């Protein structure tokens, strides 16, 4: 079982997940210039719907999910810059 | 006559631990800031991190001696832009020294006036007070003694007699002398830790009662010349003459008795002009009672009589200190007024182990569950799931409280 | 009284792992509909106000972050190893004495006061270079702020008759910023709070202030007006090709500021070599009339390579002086071991004040030692102007300090007379090292030292101080790696792409060199792009500092400072990385050093004072091993909580 | 034939001024193993004296070529470095040369006074003056600090030696 990258605790350049589910669509990708407020992705726990947010403005690094794929709490989402 | 500079935005308490808390506590009620102060042993007390601020004192020193350090607490002080000092109780908090200079340096000193101190900490001067006030006393040396103005005593009264300091506090400073040689003896040994717990060693005796009952009385008074009592506690269960449980009222005895000793304590705080919270000990034997002590500050006990009258007592010490009127701004009924509810009893819970002589244990807290309900105070020290017990202070966790209608 | 409690207990409930209703709690007992008695049932329902919920700081948070990550994953750019135990640096005991300081005397009478103070003095005055050049030349300008701190005081009371302290400018600025992630403005106000009674001196290029981009003069004058208001109380100004242009605006703001003005001459070749002329006695002389005809209160001598032999310093020192009036300061580096008597020289020729180091960071590449040079002098006819007994005792502060930069030391602390040979000054010297490792050529680089030496010559033996230092360093570099003589490139060079760095030297963007550019030369480098002769200000983008501070608002998110604005158009991607490390890590600058370097090691307690009255005891309790992810998980006690910190571990990742 | 070490800073320009007045023979150390408590450089007398009116006899550009090896060389014995090479003006007040002060230092360290050195130093130019103020240097440099050392760490002053 290789576990999944975690968000790094208190980084705010990474956005972890806040509760076991899954990831619905991915609204952007690697290089995009991204501004505060911004929706990024949509992620599901008990099929609730949440949106992913930009913290601030900045550039995405990396995602670290693939459509679809399942998260547990603290999974690495997305990086940015 | 309200003292210049009496407006408060910033308290700092020269204290640790659970009195520090209770501080702050109010002080964070009435919309001022705080200020703790630390010793380095001392870094994970929960006062420390329950202020807005706090400050590391007495560096290089021995623990106890570091909130000691007059000095330094006054330099935080200043350095911290408070305005007032609480010293809680123990310490410095019945210390003319310390008060003095905290006044110098322009910071209300939330306490009684100077003279106070003065006549109050030193037991001697408290016996002439009380005598002058015509409040009955227990027959004692006429001031301080010599080995041979005691033996004098004890074959003027009789023994058994109580060897006691000037400046004795908690029960250190005193022996019973049942004897000649213990008279001896236990003059020396009283005298010894007189000096070396606070540098005086000044010694009188007094006639030593047999079986009493321990009732004291709380004071608050203002600076407008309003004297109020908030009813009794009873504090006779002792071990080795130091208090165990207390409790308020005093159940055991008779209302217009009870009311008596108040109006006693009451009137030798009139006679002397008492300013802030203060307490008037008795000792109480067959429907007599006798003054033995004041202690100009608040108490460890004060909580059972807040919660049987009503009244935040540490929110009026301060109010006090800023120079208000007990009723007319801090809203306190008139004498008659003040309510009695119910019983309440308190209770410290400490790391003194009783299959091992008391001696208090030390070390890490591995679980700490306090509980709750209806007619439950707690007061916490330092006590935490992780907290280090350390041999430097005082060996409690926690003070609870209970309240009820029915003392039962 | 009920409400006043609830409120208070609502604030100091901790419960921490999962979120709670408090803040909705705490809004709730706050307004007027509760504290009345008047709610309704429909109160909350239409009262959206309730639903503002502040942010709630976490500083205890980001320190874990930034512990966590040095301590399993280093710090970048030097080697990741485990952190020694320090003890607490020595304090001094210092004899003080009370007396009026030139800063006194600048602040009650002002500047020109000030100069009549230096002409009255005997003995030769003293500027500490300590806070700048000594570390800028020792340990790659790494040293912080939380260090300086500790003496600065002790300094102040302690060294009165110093001329100044410099504290600012050169590489510092840019450094503070990118490097140790600071601010060198902070830096600044808390060091002028500590020494209210020492002048403050910075190092400052005529034309670009502390930066390296081509700024209007608006800008340059605005620089001047924010140190100045900030505590900069003497400004050197020095310009890379002493192209005197570069300098007049530069002087008129700092008079204009109630400031203090040296107008510096660079020092390079050698006076007593008749065989190079081009900078002889004469030209010095009529660069001094020139800087004195400006109005500046000051002359300097730059000395940057410390080429400057003792008898060379007692001829140009006795020549200037008897060609103007101005009092003249001198500086050199220690870097050949003839610093001392250099400077002992010059002290004989009527030098009025010369630049030295703490003993402790003296020496090398350094300016030559404080200490040193009162003892050399003692017995002499001329004294030095200081207390040396309380700066002796002040230099163990500073021998124990400079152990936490082990790091980032650049050898042993030594001679070397070749400089003679190539005339690096000491960071060129360092950089250029690098850069030959980072292309392979380390093993070559005593041919690089002599290619460096030729380069200068077939640019018309020029002055190399930063940035033209830079520019020879760059050529010499590729005219090895890419196998040139002189003759190939004079040959061949129509078909070579030269470095950036030199093709704008040619293109005149540093300005207009002494005796012009080799013209055949010129044509080669700069083939097609734009050459300018005048000077290079002239054709700067204009800058509104109103636009430039809405555009930074914007970007930061709170509204700029006059000394944020110009850090920005200084530096600006610096500036904004600085911002950016900020947001992740907090205040790193109120760390210790070998804690900012290092981390943490297991078991270890730290105290982080993150404020007055607010400090941050942490322990590291465990230190948990790598997933296969490269997952980490530290656990800490913060403040008496357990705190549970993720790190990833990079080697693992990169494995 | 003059013999120094740059301790204090100010060891060229005493080989300087010595020359001067007629010495005929100086010991220095190649200058990647010079100043500090090291002899002054070779290197760099040559170039403080090249145009006096008295020169040092030296190849020079040879001399600054083998220094390159013994640069190389002496990073080998980085964990024997005493600590950073630089100026350390308080010799003129204890006078200790430069092996009886590292060595002193592990004395003090090995029974506990690390931390009290700079009264060590005090007390070994006290111990000088008390025996009559002597020429230290190997052995006799030694009887001084073990002295000064005993009597820190048996708290006496001088007269309780002669009390
Ligand atoms: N007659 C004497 N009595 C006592 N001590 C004596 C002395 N003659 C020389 N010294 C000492 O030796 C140091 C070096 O002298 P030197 O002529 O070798 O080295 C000189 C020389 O290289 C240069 N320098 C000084 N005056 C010069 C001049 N008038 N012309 C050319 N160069 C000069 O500056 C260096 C430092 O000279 P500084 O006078 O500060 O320092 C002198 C001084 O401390
Ligand atoms: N004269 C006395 N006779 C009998 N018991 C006494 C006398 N004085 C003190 N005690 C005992 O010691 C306790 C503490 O008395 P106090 O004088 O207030 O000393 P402390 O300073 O320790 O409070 C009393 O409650 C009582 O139990
Ligand atoms: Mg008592
Ligand atoms: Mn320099």
């Amino acid at each position: 079982v290789v576990a999944k990258r975690k968000a790094e605790t208190g980084n705010p350049n990474q956005i972890g997940a806040t509760m076991p589910g899954s990831v619905l669509e991915i609204l952007v990708k690697a290089g995009d210039k991204v501004q505060k407020g911004q929706a990024l992705m949509v992620t599901e726990a008990m099929k609730m719907e949440t949106t992913i947010e930009a913290p601030f403005d900045g550039e995405i690094v990396d995602l670290h999910v693939v459509k679809g794929e399942a998260i547990q709490t603290q999974d690495l989402l997305i990086e940015i810059n | 006559l309200v003292p210049r500079g009496s407006h408060m935005k910033k308290l700092l308490v020269a204290n640790r631990g659970e009195i520090a808390v209770r501080v702050f506590r109010a002080c964070n009620e009435l919309g001022l800031s705080t200020v703790a102060v630390y010793a380095r042993e001392d870094e994970y007390s929960v006062h420390r991190f329950k202020a807005d601020e706090s400050y590391l004192i007495g560096q290089g020193k021995k623990p106890i001696d570091a909130y000691l350090d007059i000095d330094d607490i006054i330099r935080v002080a200043l350095e911290s832009g408070a305005d007032a000092i609480h010293p809680g109780y123990g310490l410095l908090s019945e210390n003319l020294e310390f008060a003095t200079k905290v006044r110098a340096a322009g910071l209300v000193f939330v306490g009684p006036e100077l003279h106070h101190l003065d006549i109050f900490g030193d037991k001697i001067k408290a016996k002439a007070a009380a005598d002058e006030a015509k409040v009955p006393g227990i027959p004692g040396t006429n001031g301080a003694v010599d080995i041979d103005g005691a033996l004098e005593f004890a074959k003027t009264y009789g023994y058994p007699v109580m060897i006691k300091a000037a400046l004795g506090g908690g029960g250190r400073g005193m022996r019973v002398a049942r004897n000649d040689a213990e008279m001896h003896d236990g003059y020396a040994r009283a005298k010894s830790e007189a000096i070396g717990a606070f540098g005086s060693g000044e010694i009188y005796v007094e006639k030593y009662i047999e079986n009493p009952k321990h009732i004291e009385v709380q004071i608050l008074g203002d600076r407008h010349g309003n004297i109020i009592h908030l009813h009794e506690r009873d504090c006779s269960v002792q071990r080795r003459n130091q208090k165990v449980i207390e409790i308020a009222p005093a159940v055991g005895l008779s209302p217009d008795f009870r009311n008596e000793i108040c109006e006693a304590a009451v009137k030798l705080c009139k006679n002397v002009g008492y300013v802030n919270a203060g307490t008037v000990e008795f000792l109480v034997k067959d429907d007599k009672f006798y003054f033995i002590e004041v202690n100009p500050r608040v108490q460890v006990e004060h909580t059972i009589t807040e919660l049987i009258t009503g009244v935040d007592i540490v929110q009026a010490q301060i109010l006090i200190a800023q120079g208000k009127d007990l009723h007319r701004e801090i809203g306190l009924p008139a004498q008659s007024e003040i309510p009695l509810l119910g019983s309440a009893i308190q209770c410290r819970i400490t790391t003194e182990d009783p299959q091992n002589g008391f001696l208090p244990d030390t070390g890490k807290i591995d679980t700490y569950r306090s509980p709750g309900g209806f007619g439950i105070r707690l007061d916490v020290g330092n006590a935490y799931a992780g907290y280090e017990v350390t041999p430097y202070f005082d060996s409690l966790l926690v003070k609870v409280c209970t309240f009820a209608n029915e003392f039962s | 009284d009920s409400v006043r409690k609830m409120d208070r207990v609502l604030h100091e409930f901790r419960i921490r792992g999962v979120k709670t209703n408090i803040p909705f709690l705490i809004n709730v007992i706050a307004n007027e509909n509760f504290t009345s008695g008047q709610a309704t049932t429909t109160f909350i329902d239409n009262t959206p106000s309730l639903f503002n919920f502040p942010r709630l700081r976490d500083r205890g948070t980001k320190t874990l972050h930034y512990l966590s990550m040095i301590t399993v994953n280093g710090f970048p750019g030097i080697e990741n190893t485990e952190k020694r135990h320090f003890e607490e640096p020595r304090q001094p005991l210092l004899n003080l004495e009370k007396k009026k300081t030139a800063k006194n005397i600048l602040d009650e009478q002002g500047a020109d006061a000030v100069v009549d103070y230096v002409k009255n003095t005997k003995e030769v005055l003293l500027t500490d270079t300590t806070l700048r050049d000594a570390h800028q030349s020792l340990l790659a300008t790494r040293l912080r702020l939380q260090d300086m701190k500790g003496i600065a005081q002790a300094i102040d009371q302690g060294l009165p008759e110093l001329f100044s302290a410099e504290m600012w400018g050169g590489a510092t600025f840019d450094v503070a910023y990118r490097f140790l992630n600071e601010s060198p403005w902070y830096r600044l106000r808390k060091l002028r709070k500590l020494m209210p009674n020492t002048m403050f001196q910075m190092l400052f290029r005529g034309s670009n202030a502390v930066g390296y981009q081509n700024y209007p003069d608006n800008v340059i004058e605005e620089f001047i007006r924010v140190a100045a208001h900030e505590g900069i109380d003497v400004f050197r100004i020095f310009d890379s090709l002493n192209w005197l242009p570069q300098m007049e605006k530069s002087i008129q703001a700092v008079r204009d500021n109630g400031k203090i003005a040296e107008a510096t001459i660079c020092y390079t070749g050698d006076i007593l070599d008749p065989s190079r002329p081009k900078y002889n006695i004469q030209y010095y002389k009529d660069l001094a009339k020139e800087l004195e005809a400006t109005g500046a209160h000051i002359l300097a001598v730059k000395d940057m390579a410390g080429l400057l032999k003792p008898q060379a310093a007692y001829r140009l020192i006795s020549e200037l002086k008897d060609t103007v009036d101005l009092p003249i300061h001198l500086h050199t580096h220690d870097t050949s071991g003839n610093g001392i008597i250099t400077y002992s020289g010059a002290t004989q020729a009527g030098v009025d004040i010369i630049d030295v180091a703490t003993a402790s960071l003296a020496g090398g590449t350094s300016q030559p030692s404080m200490q040193s040079i009162y003892y050399a002098l003692e017995h002499g006819p001329r004294h030095a102007s200081i207390n040396v007994k309380n700066a002796e005792q002040i230099d163990h502060y500073w021998e124990d300090v400079r152990k936490y930069y082990a790091p980032f030391e650049a050898g042993i602390t030594s001679p070397q007379t070749e400089v003679y040979m190539h005339e690096m000054p000491g960071g060129q010297y360092t950089n250029l090292k690098s850069q030959a490792a980072a292309v392979g050529l380390g093993h070559r680089f005593d041919e690089i030292k002599q290619m460096y030496r030729k380069v200068n010559m077939m640019f018309g033996d020029i002055i190399k101080v930063t940035p033209s230092s830079k520019v020879v360093g760059d050529m010499a570099l590729f005219m090895i790696q890419n196998d040139l003589t002189e003759e190939d490139v004079y040959a061949r060079g129509n078909e070579l792409n030269f470095p950036e760095s030199v093709v704008s030297f040619f293109r005149g963007d540093l300005g207009q060199p002494v005796g012009g550019f080799p013209e055949k030369l010129q044509k080669i480098i700069v083939k097609d792009k734009a050459v300018i002769t005048d000077r290079p200000g002239l054709h700067a983008e204009k800058v509104d500092f109103e636009t430039v501070k809405a555009d930074l608002e914007q970007k930061i998110g709170y509204e700029p400072g006059d000394h944020e604005v110009i850090s920005y158009i200084m530096y600006p991607q610096v500036f904004l990385d600085y911002q950016k490390m900020q947001r992740e890590f907090g205040a790193v600058t109120l760390l210790d050093t070998p804690t900012f370097l290092h981390g943490m090691r297991l078991n270890e307690k730290i105290e982080v004072q993150i404020e007055k009255g607010k400090t941050l005891s942490i322990r590291l309790d465990e230190i948990g091993e790598p997933d296969l992810a490269g997952n980490r998980v530290l656990f800490f006690n913060l403040n008496g909580q357990r705190r549970e910190v993720v790190i990833n571990d990079q080697s693992v990742q990169a494995q």
